[PDB]
């Protein structure tokens, strides 16, 4: 009745990272995080634990210099209507390939990794 | 397996495909056509095939400025949209409509009930032009200036939804430019008057047109020269020539005042709407200025509006007026992208509710 990948979003303080494939919402493993390809569109969701047990939301979706059109636009909208789920509550961040905002940047202590390649465009 | 259709209805041109596609394969114009007063009449006709026969047609602009004035028309369009461009069955099909902003509640419900009621849809949804265009350029915030055929708008969008209350409207758009280039060709004698010739002047705009960075300075170089000057070839074989008309007619969207009208350019129009925003996003806005429509094809217009806005904007501010190549089809586009998201699967508005909430239902699942 609903994505399964909301129904985890924003329950646990920590970082959530997803990766369009094929106009879905695929959940990228563990094990490979910090390391993106440049062919493709990411989405990541940072969760911090508040005083008042309430939960903070930062959404970032960041932008391959080679993902195709059809990825970077999902992944836009896939930020909207997750910030929704959320009551709205998360702020939204656009990552560019080479531009990642310093908050983006410092979510990984190994540091950022590209990798050439991706996904197959849904066109 | 089976697709969604999407149409982005047009003052001038019809947009329509396949979700999934990444471009519409179907582009005709929004024309509808009946005699004015023997066998297969037929009784309408709609688009080229109602171009090709003025002479015994009243022809009409279902949209005007963006919004549907002629429903009975716009049923024929859809009709002619679904059977003899798409050949696809309305009923076995969701469909993705698009809808100017600032659209009336009460157009959102006829485009509603006709959907449902005439074409018998099984699903539908109706999304704003310009948010289209932001999602395709991969932005959830940012300022669209969308110019077509009929209307000109700037809306801007902060986290995926669009602000009313800075949305400004213009009703200067391509159209009154072609209309404005005839008018200017009468300075070397073409007399382009019929609505025949009026399609080949269009194209004349499309072809030769540019935006001069500096009205005025390169005025005075053209004069000089003769680079200026292009040639291009009527149909019927003759080899007219065209100077300063190229950005000469373009120039009226900056200024308006070329047509006889008091309005303001889009430059000082997107200033004006981003100012009535909130403090806090305006940067978003100004580094994040995208353009959709085929009036906003113009060679050289990204530098024109980025560097014009600059003057007017603050001195610290920095400005990224975006021009993608495809935003003819942007809109469209965007549509094809959104219905074919995993997650859109349920937002449509489904037959069982309209027949129990009627045509009023859109107002509380779109947007
Ligand atoms: N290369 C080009 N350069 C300049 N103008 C162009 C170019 N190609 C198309 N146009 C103009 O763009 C207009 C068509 O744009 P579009 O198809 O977006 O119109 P529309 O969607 O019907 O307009 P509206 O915004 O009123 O719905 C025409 O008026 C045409 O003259
Ligand atoms: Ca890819
Ligand atoms: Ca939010
Ligand atoms: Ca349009």
């Amino acid at each position: 009745v609903e994505h399964p990948e909301f129904l985890k979003a924003g329950k646990e303080p920590g970082l959530q990272i997803w990766r369009v494939e094929k106009f879905d919402l695929v959940p990228v493993p563990p094990n490979l995080y910090g390391d993106f390809f440049t062919g493709d569109a990411y989405v990541i969701l940072k969760t911090v634990q508040l005083r008042n047990g309430n939960l903070q939301y930062d959404l970032h979706y960041w932008l391959g210099n080679e993902c195709s059109q059809d990825e970077s636009g999902a992944a836009a909208i896939f930020t909207v209507q997750l910030d929704d789920y959320l009551n709205g509550r998360a702020v939204q961040h656009r990552e560019v390939q080479g531009f990642e905002s310093s908050t983006f940047s410092g979510y990984f202590k190994s540091g950022l990794k590209y990798k050439k390649g991706g996904v197959a465009s849904g066109f | 397996e089976v697709q969604a259709l999407v149409i982005d209805n047009g003052s001038g041109n019809v947009k329509a495909g396949v979700a999934g596609d990444d471009a519409p394969r179907s582009v005709f114009p929004s024309i509808v056509g009946r005699p004015r007063h023997g066998m297969g009449q037929k009784d309408s006709y709609v688009g080229d095939e109602a171009q090709s026969k003025r002479g015994i047609l009243t022809l009409k602009y279902p949209i005007e400025h963006g919004i549907v004035t002629n429903w009975d028309d716009m049923e024929k369009i859809w009709h002619h949209t679904f059977y003899n461009e798409l050949r696809a069955a309305p009923e076995e099909h969701p469909v993705l409509l698009t809808e100017a902003p600032l659209n009336p509640k009460g157009n959102r419900e006829r485009m509603t009930q006709i959907m449902f009621e005439s074409f018998n849809v099984p699903a539908m949804y109706v999304a704003i032009q310009a948010v289209l265009s932001l999602y395709s350029s991969g932005r959830t915030t940012g300022i669209v200036l969308d110019s077509g055929d009929g209307v000109s708008h700037t809306v801007p969008i902060y986290e995926g939804y669009a602000l009313p209350h800075a949305i400004m409207r213009l009703d200067l758009a391509g159209r009154d430019l072609t209309e404005y280039l005839m008018k200017i060709l009468h300075e070397r004698g073409y007399g382009f008057s019929t609505s025949a010739e009026k399609e080949i002047v269009r194209d004349i705009k499309e072809k030769l047109c540019y935006i001069a960075l500096n009205f005025d300075e390169e005025m005075k170089t053209s004069e000089q020269s003769s680079d200026i000057e292009k040639s291009y070839e009527l149909p019927d074989g003759n080899i007219i020539t065209v100077g300063n008309e190229r950005f000469r007619c373009p120039e009226a969207l900056f200024q308006p005042s070329f047509l006889g009208k008091e309005a303001a350019g889009i430059h000082t129009t997107t200033f004006n709407s981003i100012k009535k925003c909130d403090v806090d996003i305006r940067k978003d806005l100004y580094g994040n200025i995208v353009l959709s429509g085929g009036t906003t094809m113009y060679e050289g217009i990204g530098e024109r509006l980025t560097r014009d806005i600059t003057t007017l904007a603050p001195s610290t501010m920095k400005i990224k007026v975006v021009a993608p190549p495809e935003r003819k089809y942007s809109v469209w586009i965007g549509g094809s992208i959104l219905s074919s998201l995993s997650t859109f699967q349920q937002m449509w508005i489904t037959k069982e509710e309209y027949d129990e909430s009627g045509p009023s239902i859109v107002h509380r699942k779109c947007f």
